[PDB]
């Protein structure tokens, strides 16, 4: 019996999937069709299943939400940021003027194309009879090119005219340079005895797959085929004929002669002296620095750009400061690096899979004359789709290079004395609400205070939006439920009139002009009224009253919405 | 009357002050997570019988975390 109530008018932007939550105390069985289940009760018309809605020749498994949530040991793989799947439309032929000077080899390609839909039919055992049919093994469409039709000839005239289209369109320049059938006789010549070049073999490829695309196209009206995904997702078997099928169109032209993540440890577990030592393993070759940051390093600022950390980068094999120098070698997929620091020394060096690294100057010493300051804690960063591993010790018969280096020099694992793993803090995704600091560039706000006013301020040179709020948001009855925005004449706005009990915090969302004076004003007239006043160039900026939030980007629209029934 | 007077303690003052509290907050990104010591073991099935996909989770898991009102958040 189904329920009551349903979210209309949510927002359908984005991969939705299906999701089950649950605390501890839970045994639970998705059901879904085929081998994976069996369906207790039967579906609704339309509504398919998600064991029909994996794509094809693609496995099925179970993620737990996000991100590595497994209770495993130091042996888990960090992952950095990731791409949109790189995939979530033809090629355009018809816009070229097809020039009249080949046209005549654009007809001669025509017969051989109909001249070898005869070919293939006949090798089957096709004849030439006046019914059109498939199990008759006879088709009407196998007589001389000069007696075919209009409504015979136009399938094989527009094969060449967008075979050569599509060679127009990717660029190549097109120009000048036996078995006894029933009554048609399709012999032209040898044209399977040059070699195609590759540039051909991988043309002819594209022209399967652009016919490929439009066939698909036109099928996706049509239920649901296997075949209606594109070229590049389909299945290698069948591939080949689609190849063979348009490779002779350029055999005839050749024959006739025409966001990164940071990763660090609690920083409480800073050191001040002694030898520490630790690894990192990575087991590709990307964007992967690794090094030691004093505990005010930024979570988003890039790692060692400021005087707040010293890594290093085997993506280029170069040193991180304030600025990059070439030092050591490159990395690859699998590898290791045990990066040590002396503080007796102020000595940075790092071993890549044992091997000590070499500068420029031909000294395996990193870093060098640098303060203590307030401690020097681990610290990585991943690019895209870069995964790796830390060891920060406790684990000497895991550590591999420990005995190649590190323990003899009175070198130390960073975790060697300890009862219990790190905490391992990360770098966060979601953009939360901070209060603007003091020293902070390109924004500043005064306050003054007749009214009391919240000025605003900025010197830069490079533009952006911003999303200011206020701290304390006002908290709606039971009773209450309303919000009416008056412009300087009346009140003309969206009605924004449905809050049961919530807390809409007040926040503005302004663009930065090289003079950005609008800010915030507590009024009075009748009720509370925040002016958010403005000056030029407001077009852009909004004012509103919003519950937490955590979203950043450059939208007045596509917000997240819900209405439940 | 005010939106000063709604969020605090005293409303029968129509006189629109702005106390300390009141302060811009911009949506920022220089902020840490803790990646915690302990998590809830689930365990797959992976056998993937005919008769559904199984999901276990036996071991039960606790924490405490504080609550920000004039943020309305929890840490």
């Amino acid at each position: 019996q189904p329920v009551q109530g349903m979210f209309e008018n949510f927002n359908i932007d984005g991969l939705f999937f299906p999701v089950v939550s649950f605390s501890a105390g839970i045994k639970v069985r998705f059901l879904l069709g085929g081998r994976h289940g069996e369906f207790k009760f039967l579906p609704p018309p339309g509504y398919a299943a998600c064991y029909e809605a994996v794509l094809p020749k693609e496995k099925l498994k179970v993620e737990h939400s996000r991100e590595y949530k497994q209770e495993r040991t130091y042996t888990r793989d960090l992952l950095g940021p990731t791409v949109s799947l790189t995939q979530a439309v033809p090629v355009d032929t018809s816009q070229i003027v097809l020039p009249p000077h080949l046209e005549r080899i654009r007809e001669r390609l025509a017969e051989n194309i109909h001249e070898l839909w005869v070919m293939n039919k006949i090798e089957l055992g096709w004849q030439y009879g006046p019914v059109r049919d498939d199990n008759k093994r006879q088709h009407p469409c196998l007589v001389e090119f000069c007696k075919l039709p209009e409504q015979e000839r136009n399938y094989n005239l527009q094969m060449s005219l967008e075979t050569l289209k599509t060679l127009l369109a990717l660029g190549c320049h097109v120009g000048i340079a036996y078995q006894l059938t029933s009554g048609y006789k399709p012999a032209p010549m040898d044209l399977s005895f040059i070699k195609l070049t590759p540039s051909q073999e991988a043309m002819v490829d594209k022209l399967a797959e652009n016919a490929h695309n439009v066939w698909a196209r036109d099928r996706i009206r049509q239920r649901r085929n296997p075949r209606l995904v594109p070229y590049t997702l389909l299945d290698d078997r069948t591939k080949k004929s689609n190849k063979d099928s348009l490779r002779e169109a350029v055999r005839t032209l050749l024959g006739y002669g025409y966001r990164f993540r940071i990763f660090r440890a609690e920083k409480t577990y800073a050191v001040k002296a002694g030898r520490w030592y630790f690894e990192f393993e990575a087991v590709t070759a990307g964007d992967m620095r690794v090094g030691w940051s004093r505990p005010g390093c930024q979570p988003d600022l890039e790692l060692g750009s400021d005087d707040r950390a010293f890594a290093f980068d085997g993506f280029k094999a170069q040193r991180w400061h304030q600025g990059n120098e070439h030092y050591g070698r490159s990395w690859q997929a699998g590898d290791v690096v045990g990066c040590m620091v002396d503080m007796n020394e102020h000595t940075m060096m790092f071993t890549l899979n044992g091997e000590i690294l070499l500068d420029d100057s031909g000294s395996e010493l990193a870093f060098k004359d640098f303060d203590v300051g307030d401690g020097f804690i681990p610290v990585c960063s991943l690019g895209v789709a870069q995964v790796g591993r830390m060891n920060f010790g406790k684990d000497v018969s895991t550590l591999k290079y420990f005995t190649i280096c590190g323990l003899q020099e009175g070198y130390e694992p960073f975790a060697v004395n300890t009862n219990r793993d790190i905490t391992m803090w990360l770098s966060k995704r979601l953009p939360q609400f901070l209060q603007v600091p003091s020293n902070h560039e390109h924004i500043e706000v005064t306050r003054i205070d007749k009214v009391t006013q919240k000025s605003f301020g900025s010197q830069n040179n490079n533009t952006d939006i911003m999303f200011y709020r206020l701290s304390m948001p006002i908290e709606c009855a039971x009773x209450x439920x309303x919000x009416x925005x008056x412009x300087x004449x009346x009140x003309x706005x969206x009605x924004x009139x449905x809050x049961x009990x919530x807390x809409x915090x007040d926040s503005d969302f302004e663009v930065l002009m090289k003079t950005a004076h609008g800010h915030l004003v507590p009024d009075r007239i009748d009720k509370d009224k925040e002016t958010p006043k403005p000056e030029f160039n407001n077009h852009k900026d909004y004012a509103q009253e919003k519950p937490s939030r955590l979203k950043q980007x450059x939208x007045x629209x596509x917000x997240x919405x819900x209405x439940x029934x | 009357p005010l939106s000063a007077g709604l969020f605090k303690s005293e409303h029968k003052n129509p006189v629109p002050q702005c106390p300390p509290r009141l302060h811009v907050q911009f949506l920022s990104h220089v902020l840490w997570s803790r990646m915690p010591n302990q998590f809830l073991k689930v365990d797959v099935s992976r056998i993937s019988e005919r008769q559904g996909w199984l999901v276990q989770c036996l071991d039960p898991l606790q924490f405490m975390s504080l609550h920000i009102p004039e943020e309305n958040r929890s840490v």
